[PDB]
């Protein structure tokens, strides 16, 4: 996908939230103090809408029959359909 | 006529038209039609396309 | 996902039955006699999933059951060339090998105490079904065995595998050789009484039929039980033959018959045969056409069911399937059609629209036809309540007369009372009426509560 | 440098299978029984340093603790060729040789007694490890001396190495031959009861999972419990094979196990097998595809855990990792995960994403393999609370019972009560509960 630009890009910026979630986790030793807890959240929905924009990436790749390995990779994610129950969309985590 | 045959399989390509696109493997047809009812009656805004080719490549 | 079909062979004739459509089977579809496809069974056009399960990856087993409670017939099928065809986990023989003693109750007994069993076995069959259509038992209606343990079978089947298809090849008792079993009326009533309430479909396997034709058609003096059963299983090949040429249309054993069975009631069918031919005269390929196939069909001569000539009443065809097996034009299908149209060969029920079916099918590959064009007929045809009439007129002659009715009376289902059997007799009696009124336009109100 | 990986054999069960272990280690890594790499194992290609050490440039010793209570046994793999494969500065024994008695709690204060000395031990074999990953801790779960030092090693590796992974291999007794150690479900609840509060996961080997494999699909008549161990290190070698073999992904057992235990109680893993064969049906060399491989693989007889059929609880599988090992088309790896989500041959979680995981790994070089393909499966699936309700039902009937509780009341852990055994009992069933929980939606909910 280093090709699919806008992919790459929605990825890098999943990457990124990734990252800072992971160092958020990683300073919070104990239970996420309230700025813990505020970056926790403001990830959560920056990590919802971007998971919508790649479920929305991927159901215009599939109407546009791009890439078969796309709807692979799509699939394996949604096996269970949890994330096609979830619209694409990454689980609520529950606080 | 040779050359087609051998290079583009065009008799072959025929055949495979009148089995699948001319619904001649109708055996693969109706189970394919048996698997998409419960998908088929769907609203047509929840489909995904991948499950749609996956499905097709299981009934195949 | 094939619709897989369980094939339940019952009793000495059921299960003699069942071995020779195994046999046929393999020998159509290229399977070795010890389940493996032969090296010329190359055609992987037919479903063997249908009615066969792979035991390795070379082996295919058929998903065929070989229920017996005499141990003679098991021992010889297992001591035949195909004992290594069958799943040994799919052959059930009675321990006591004392069969039911020809009493339809004591078979149902039986089959109520192997239920535990038989059905664990059922269930596991089942679950190496991924799109399990239903079960096939082959089985005779006049024994105890066949008859008592399909009756038996047939409720738990329908009990515990309410969403799951009842097929049945039952042998109606010989209406022209007198049965030795006085009680087989009986065992004829209680196996039709489970075929009206538990069974969708039952084959009709007249041995009366099957011995005349046998001596008239095949010129043997004395019909062996092993060339009636060779027949049968030629039958049962020519029904299967769908199955194992896939086409465009009809290719299943639901989408094939939901076309011929119009009521629940009406779901008594008849078969016809072409060419019967004896072995001897494969030797001349006769470019037979279709308009010819359909026209020996027609003939009652033809028909592998000896229905009599009822004079009183207007008997007449409700419904034709013709499964036409070989090379077939489809423009003279349809001046064929045209022709049997304008020709009114056939009467039809005057209450709904009905045609003859025609089906135009390929031969197997991996099985050697010696004729280039072969053929099934199915028909409902109301003529089929006179045997059906005949079995109910040596029904009332038995319980008029008692007989044989202290060995029934023995077994619980008949030890206080043949309240089934009377309940079996009315119910035959509606199903008469029915297909009588069936033959007139006033069948649209036939079966109608106001009727 | 490698994440070294501590063996621990414990009592009569847990060391016979840690001296299988050993020995499948050794063959599939070309170590001879001294420790030393044979010569023909030139393909440097396996990690020993993950789960054995190196006593020279050229040989490898395993990273393996063999202990017991009762020097039969120690003196037994002591006796073996591979006595000299283990570095013997990692070997406790017991001193007495009497054992714990088939006594949780005798095995508890034994575990006290030998405190100095096992905790010296571990040390020194921590000392030894550059990036040392954890323990793994082989025992049985019935007896005395593997169930009840179990749980004493378990509680004193939680307070001395609170920062470091523990992973146990552990030995569940049979649940369908009756146990003529009547306190075994108190030794049990004890194990589960260190297992939930100190250990972060439990891989639970059930006696009567490796005895219905070898009688049904082994064809075993009598499975030895030789045979059940060398089933098990086989098992170990095939989920070790990607350590030992490394590669783009899995390069660390906690990076491996991390994706399989999504909550600390959530730590029950259920096993698979791939290629699985009967012992007489080795001989026929399918060409399963890795459709046909998941296939075979999804068919119970092909599992390696026999969960009891719960006909209650709508069981369903948490997680699944298949780890696939030999020639693999990954076009065939593709249909086959498309195959079994179309054919849903596999009940996942419905409150959370959830797949079928698949690893594709190396074999041991040095080790030649009769197999093209061979696979393992990990899976987290509700299905093993049937045998942790089973456990709990033999646990409630034991205290119920009072049975065999007079040979703990002789040992300091059980002299007054069998109350850990009770509320081990209860936190199990709370367990149970919450596993036939996740097989639900509300799984969503769950601990809300």
């Amino acid at each position: 996908f280093i090709l699919l630009k806008p992919v790459f890009h929605c990825l890098n910026e999943i990457l990124d939230l990734c990252h800072s979630f992971c160092s958020l986790v990683s300073q919070n030793l104990g239970p996420l103090d309230e700025r813990g807890a505020a970056q926790l959240s403001i990830l959560v929905k920056g990590f919802s809408r971007q998971s919508s924009l790649l479920f929305k990436i991927l159901s215009s790749v599939r109407n546009h029959q791009i890439n078969s390995d796309l709807a692979q990779l799509l699939l394996r994610l949604d096996y269970n359909k949890y994330y096609t129950q979830a619209g694409g969309t990454l689980g609520s985590f529950g606080m | 006529l040779d050359v087609l045959n051998k290079k583009y399989s065009l008799l072959d390509h025929m055949q495979a038209m009148r089995r699948y696109l001319l619904l001649g493997q109708g055996d693969f047809i109706r189970h394919l039609m048996d698997l998409l009812k419960p998908e088929l009656v769907r609203p047509a805004t929840t489909l995904y396309q991948h499950n749609l080719t996956g499905i097709l490549e299981t009934a195949v | 996902m094939p619709r897989e079909i369980i094939t339940l062979q019952l009793g000495q004739c059921g299960n003699q039955i069942g071995f020779e459509f195994w046999k046929q089977l393999c020998a159509e579809h290229g399977i070795s006699p010890e389940g493996i496809v032969e090296e010329f069974a190359t055609e992987g056009t037919d479903r063997k999933d249908v009615f066969f399960y792979q035991a390795d990856d070379e082996h295919y087993i058929p998903r065929a059951v070989l229920l017996d409670l005499e141990p003679r017939v098991i021992h010889s099928i297992l001591n035949s060339p195909y004992a290594k065809l069958y799943n040994p986990e799919n052959i059930y023989l009675s321990e006591h090998g004392g069969g039911a003693g020809n009493n339809w109750a004591s078979g149902f007994s039986q089959g109520e105490k192997i239920h535990e069993d038989i059905f664990d076995i059922i269930d596991r069959e089942a679950d190496g079904s991924d799109s399990l259509e239903g079960f096939v038992l082959c089985h005779s209606i006049a024994g105890g065995t066949g008859s008592g343990l399909g009756s038996y079978l047939l409720e738990r089947l329908n009990d515990r595998y309410p969403k799951k298809l009842v097929q049945t090849y039952s042998v109606f008792p010989n209406q022209d050789e007198m049965s030795d079993v006085v009680v087989q009326p009986y065992n004829s009533l209680l196996t039709l009484k489970r075929l009206t309430q538990n069974a969708d479909c039952v084959v009709v396997l007249d041995n009366t039929a099957l011995n005349r034709i046998a001596t008239d058609r095949l010129h043997i003096q004395n019909p062996s039980f092993s060339q009636i059963n060779q027949l049968v299983s030629t039958i049962m090949s020519a029904s299967t033959t769908t199955l194992r040429y896939p086409g465009y249309m009809n290719n299943d054993l639901i989408g094939l018959i939901a076309s011929l069975i119009p009521t629940p009631r009406l779901h008594f069918l008849m078969t016809g045969y072409t060419p019967l031919t004896t072995d001897q005269s494969v030797a001349s390929v006769r470019k037979t056409t279709v308009l010819d196939v359909m026209r020996r069909l027609l003939q009652p001569k033809n028909v592998m069911v000896s229905t009599g000539r009822d004079r009183q009443t207007n008997h007449c065809y409700i419904a034709i399937l013709n499964i036409i097996q070989g090379e077939v034009d489809p423009t003279q299908v349809h001046k064929s059609l045209q022709r049997i149209r304008e020709r009114k060969l056939a009467n039809f029920i005057p209450w709904g629209p009905a045609s003859i079916q025609v089906a135009l099918s390929r031969k197997s590959p991996y099985l050697p036809s010696a004729h280039r064009v072969s053929g099934l007929m199915m028909a409902n045809h109301t003529s089929i309540s006179s045997l059906f009439e005949r079995t109910c007129r040596q029904y009332d002659k038995l319980r008029k007369r008692e007989a044989f009715l202290e060995q029934f009376r023995k077994e619980d289902m008949f030890k206080d009372n043949f309240d089934e059997m009377d309940t079996s007799r009315e119910i035959v009696q509606q199903l008469i009426d029915e297909y009588h009124a069936a033959t007139r336009p006033d069948y649209i109100s036939w079966g109608t509560q106001e009727q």
